[PDB]
């Protein structure tokens, strides 16, 4: 919601608008009786369908014709330091409303606050945290083959042992090395080699150093005992079959 | 002992083991049974919440003009309400999110810088402190604060004679030892008028006090019996003992073997009567 | 003080004694004359003289009576006769109301507990706004209101106006809200609190029952309106209106300022008082609570204790009359006092008693005295800063007559023409007898009868004897509650007895036009209870029906019962020639 207020600074200034709080969104229904609750509240200004009408005078309503009710609350423009006022019709629509307005060129620009993508849009991850691309988990599991990763290859790897909206579409921005622009299928494929080196040095943001800067060591310190047994052939995505009993002794030597 | 007082006295029903009577109960109103057990297990409980002096600051708080011309409730400069916590947060200050496998990481958030409130409501300088600053000194500074007021004075007063007040006033329970809870215990007991009918029994408390921390709760039973109060405390602390002004010893040998009053009467008395190891050391001490 | 005519609305035609008793009164006032009588006896309607002569005079009245019961059946009524006109009220708004009192030899602090009423500090308000918004306004007070107060100066500085298209900041308005003790209350809609919503502001204040929505533009009055508090219905629409302080402790922050200066002053003092007295403990009571209160004036600017800073708010000196509703009031303002003979006396023995109080409250360390200082006037402080002063009763009080110079105004023949009843005395014996005989009697017709005693044992032995004999009859003893006489009105109305045998309370709040019979024992006693007033109050009772009759069996005779039934008799020859010169006969009305 503080971005939905401060957002008055992004529309011009002195550009006009309303205090549009949304209180039932689109839900017609002849509400008279609602009318009168938001007088006993005390407001006098409404919009129903779009159309502004004082609550001392509300239009007549019927269940079958379509009500927008996005009441109006107060009468502004982009003014200079109203926060005052903006505030006490903010956040009471950010209740009534609950969470939602709007300043609209009546002299657009939509005051809404929405989760996982700005836009109200699903997201291959709801956001950006690991484990959305965990296909062991369900986040990354493929809907027919449960990450085992089959049906001949499920319709939804195609030889990428994760799900095609968890597989780049939100994560194609790893830029780990060179021209870094990888899928999680794209580091399983990395070899061992390929992903040290890439990891070696990667500039991703300050943040992002901060906060996997443990993860740099780890992997570091992983790599070299990997190295003083020899052991890099092996790729990430390498079928775990692949162990010669000897490799994962020497996985665990390098543990140890 | 336990089981009877509690069961006549504060309407316990629990189960009084095997005894044919208990009498003196005619001299007493109320039992009060005290541990090591932390006062809270979350962090939304803290010092102020436990005292009950938290809605005496929000109301503090409210006194402000600001305060008067904004219209809202103490409840509102709570920092566990729904309006004025940040959603950043929920008012908690920093902002936390985390998995199993590694713990998280304290972050300031936007809204908080530490605050763990929202600056809308932090706009009250009441006495010229934010709520943020308020709740942030802590019990010594808000002592030597609140002077000409009454029920906060009384508390504060009552932490500052405990002399643990160096206790962040939003310090969470969690983040508070169980001696430092019982501290916190028995000053919230203090401050409860009981004139003294009351009786406290009490575990073995040297864990979560040191020597001093000892003494302090020392001085707050010499202060409880002072004001009437009687006590009797498990305890293999010699000093302890030795301070109790009467003594009680049962067990002529431990576990099975013990199973009567071997001695009593003052700690000397006890001592006189070797008949108690602990008599024995109350002997040669002293 | 914007006075409207007092447009009298009256469809009754004065006659008897009327015309004359209001000519002589309005001359009486015309002369400069600060101390006057009326002799009122019963049936001669008071209310609609002291209306009439507000009427001619078009004063701010005040009208004194000594209980708030009698209040209530007045001033309703007089606003059918004023319905153009401020007609207000103000009494003890206290459901319950145990004051700050101190046990000294038990060392016990009573501390001051109140249930509070509502609309009686309403009605308070409403009259002090009135008063100082207005000229045409009656206020009906008890006692309380020479206790100390704050000053209507700042009463109506404090207070606001504001109009319909004029440029105001809204937000100034809200501090000013603030100031004048109005909240904020965003939550819901109360009393004396308000609302903000957008431009939007609505408000119910403390003293008129209504609301008011305002709309603002921007920081500018776009409209007001009248409004129901909760529905919000528009009464109406008036371009301006004032708002007047929620509370009578109205104080400007400079006032508070001073207020706050001479309480730390007198602080001091009554420190170094209570030190020198030895009584530490009370003085660090005192000095704990004073602090407390002083915090939340310097914060807030309210609490409880306010009024016994009254000196300090008002400013005036120690020991002088504290603020009163009399200053709300002009110095040309009229002023009437019905049952000054024991109003006076009510005032001066409240002032000792509470005075009293102070004594263990500030002498000994609960207050300054400046809560002795908001006190009610000392007699000589009230009879000062009163105007011309009218006393209302068939019974002048001695010190009344004394200040009066004796002289008064006669309203005893009703215009309807009834007459008082015929007396008979006889010795206390033959008393069970006699009484029976009547109360037979009477229940042929079924009618009433009413008995006075002097002792609780005799008389609840008495009647315990009459219901033995199959008598309808009740008694009443010191401490009777409401139930038990308003159950017997229904049963008299009814027709169920006939007979109550009271000592002493019995003589306040009946009125039973059905009784032709009174019975008075025990008369011979020369007792302050049972005075030339009680004889005459049992004379007034008697005289409800047509032929009433009263009958005080003693044996011998007091020289106040007989000269009262003389000067009764005589008169009533008079209404009786009145009424056949009328050729009307004694009209029951
Ligand atoms: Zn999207
Ligand atoms: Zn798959
Ligand atoms: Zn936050």
């Amino acid at each position: 919601p503080q971005q939905i207020v401060d957002q008055v600074l992004a529309m011009p200034e002195g550009t006009r608008f309303l205090v549009l709080a949304p209180v039932v969104r689109t839900r017609k229904g002849e509400f008279a009786d609602l009318f009168d609750k938001l007088n006993a509240q005390g407001y006098s200004r409404v919009r129903v369908d779009g159309v502004v009408h004082p609550l001392t005078d509300p239009p007549k309503l019927k269940k079958q014709e379509k009500h927008d009710i996005e009441v109006v609350v107060d009468r502004l423009t982009v003014k200079a330091a109203a926060k005052r006022r903006l505030t006490d019709s903010v956040e009471t629509a950010l209740n009534l409303a609950d969470g939602i307005v709007v300043l609209e060129f009546v002299d657009e620009q939509r005051f809404s606050e929405k989760l996982a993508c700005p836009n109200g849009h699903a997201l291959a991850v709801d956001d950006l945290e690991p484990r959305s691309f965990s296909f062991n988990s369900p986040y990354g599991a493929c809907p027919e083959c449960s990450g085992l990763g089959i049906r001949v290859p499920c319709p939804v790897c195609a030889g990428t042992r994760l799900k095609p909206e968890i597989l780049a579409v939100t994560l194609a921005g790893e830029s780990k090395g060179e021209h870094g622009a990888k899928s999680i299928a794209e580091v399983c494929e990395l070899s061992i080699a390929d992903c040290a080196d890439f990891l070696n040095a990667l500039t991703l943001g300050p943040r992002e150093q901060a906060i996997a800067g443990q993860v740099l060591k780890e992997i570091r310190s992983r790599l070299g005992f990997l190295l003083d047994v020899g052991l890099e052939y092996l790729s990430l995505s390498r079928a775990a079959a692949t162990l010669s009993g000897g490799e994962a002794q020497r996985i665990r030597l390098a543990t140890q | 002992l336990a089981a009877v007082l509690a069961n006549r006295l504060n309407g316990a029903r629990q189960v009084p083991g095997r005894h044919t009577r208990v009498t003196g109960l005619d001299y007493l109103d109320k039992l009060v049974r005290v541990d090591q057990s932390p006062i809270g297990r979350t962090p939304r409980s803290n010092p102020a919440t436990y005292t009950g002096v938290f809605d005496k600051i929000r109301t503090l708080f409210a006194a402000t003009t600001e305060a008067k011309v904004r219209g809202y409730q103490p409840g509102r400069f709570s920092f566990n309400v729904k309006g004025g916590r940040c959603e950043a947060c929920t008012g908690d200050g920093t902002i936390k999110i985390e998995m199993n496998f590694l713990p998280d990481v304290y972050v300031p958030c936007e809204v908080c810088q530490g605050a763990r409130y929202n600056r809308e409501t932090l706009e009250v300088h009441y006495k010229g402190k934010t709520v943020s600053e308020v709740l942030d000194m802590s019990i010594e500074e808000a002592a030597e604060f609140f002077e000409p007021i009454a029920g906060v004075h009384r508390y504060l007063r009552t932490l500052v004679d405990v002399g643990l007040g160096y206790v962040r006033l939003g310090q969470p329970a969690p983040t508070l030892s169980g001696g430092e809870a019982q501290r916190v215990k028995l000053a919230s007991e203090l401050q409860k008028r009981s004139t003294g009918r009351t009786v406290y029994i009490l575990d073995e408390p040297t864990t979560g006090l040191h020597f001093d921390d000892i003494r302090k709760l020392l001085n707050v039973i010499n202060g409880l019996v002072d004001k009437g109060n009687t006590v009797i405390v498990i305890e293999h602390n010699l000093d302890v003992i030795k301070t109790s002004d009467w003594i009680i010893d049962l067990g002529p040998e431990g576990g099975a073997g013990g199973g009567t009053v071997v001695a009593q009467g003052t700690p000397e008395d006890v001592a006189a009567v070797p008949a108690s190891y602990t008599g024995k050391f109350l002997a040669e001490v002293v | 003080r914007a006075g409207g005519h007092f447009e009298v609305v009256s469809p009754h035609a004065p006659a008897g004694d009327q015309p004359a008793a209001i000519d002589e009164l309005e001359r009486r006032i015309n002369a400069g004359e600060r101390d006057v009588v009326l002799l009122g006896a019963t049936g001669t309607g008071k209310s609609a003289t002291t209306a009439w002569l507000i009427e001619r005079l078009q004063r701010p009245t005040l009208v004194m009576a000594p209980n708030k019961t009698l209040a209530a059946q007045l001033a309703n009524e007089l606003r059918e006769m004023l319905p153009h006109n401020a007609v207000e009220y103000f009494v003890s708004y206290y459901d319950y109301y145990q004051p700050e009192a101190y046990i000294a030899q038990t060392d016990t602090y009573i501390e001051k507990d109140s249930s509070i009423n509502d609309d009686v500090e309403r009605l308070r308000h409403s009259a002090t706004s009135a008063l100082l918004s207005r000229r045409d306004v009656v206020v009906v007070a008890s006692v309380s209101c020479i206790y100390g107060l704050g000053t209507p100066q700042s009463y109506l500085d404090r207070s606001v106006e504001l109009k319909v298209g004029e440029e105001v900041p809204r937000d100034g308005l809200l501090r000013l809200l603030v100031d004048v003790q109005y909240t904020r209350n965003d939550m819901s809609f109360t009393r004396g609190s308000f609302r903000v919503r957008g431009d939007t502001v609505e408000i119910i204040p403390s003293y008129e029952e209504l609301a008011v929505r305002i709309e603002f533009f921007g920081d500018e009055i776009e409209a007001l309106y009248y409004l129901h508090p909760l529905t919000g219905e528009v009464i109406r629409q008036v371009d301006s209106l004032r708002i007047f302080p929620a509370t009578h402790y109205v104080a400007g922050p400079e006032r508070m300022a001073h207020a706050v200066s001479a309480i730390e002053e007198e602080l001091a003092e009554r420190l170094a008082e209570l030190e020198s007295q030895g009584k530490l403990l009370e003085a660090q009571r005192l000095r704990m609570r004073t602090n407390y209160d002083i915090e939340m004036m310097r914060q807030v600017g309210f609490c409880s204790g306010i009024e016994n800073y009254s000196r300090h708010i008002d400013g005036r000196g120690p020991g002088t009359p504290p603020a009163t509703l009399l200053d709300y009031f002009p110095e040309d303002f009229l002023l009437v006092i019905d049952e000054s003979h024991v109003t006076v006396p009510q005032i001066g023995g409240m002032y000792e008693g509470d005075i009293s109080r102070k004594r263990n409250l500030v002498e000994y360390g609960f207050r300054l005295p400046s809560a002795c200082d908001n006190r009610p006037l000392t007699w000589e402080e009230f009879a000062d800063r009163i105007g011309q002063t009218v006393y209302l009763s068939a019974t002048p009080g001695p010190y009344e007559l004394s200040q009066t110079g004796g002289e008064f105004v006669e309203q005893v023949i009703r215009p309807t023409g009834l007459v008082d009843p015929k007396v008979v005395v006889k010795p206390t014996k033959g008393q069970i007898d006699d009484l029976i005989g009547e109360i037979r009697t009477r229940a042929d017709a079924d009618q009433r009868v009413l008995v006075t005693t002097l002792t609780k044992k005799m008389a609840e032995d008495l009647t315990d004897y009459l219901l033995e004999m199959g008598i309808r009859v009740r008694y009443l003893h010191s401490e009777v509650d409401t139930l038990r006489r308003v159950e017997l009105l229904r049963q008299l109305r009814l027709g169920d007895y006939d007979v109550l045998v009271g000592i002493n309370l019995l003589r306040e709040g009946l009125d039973l036009p059905e009784v032709s019979l009174v019975a008075i024992l025990d008369a011979d006693k020369e007792g302050f209870l049972r005075s030339s007033r009680s004889l005459i109050q049992t004379i007034g009772r008697a005289a409800r029906n047509v032929s009433g009759e009263v009958h005080m069996y003693a044996d011998k005779i007091t020289d106040s019962m007989r000269e009262a039934i003389d000067e009764t008799e005589r008169r009533r020859a008079k209404q009786i020639a009145y009424n056949e010169a009328n050729g009307i006969d004694p009209q029951p009305l």
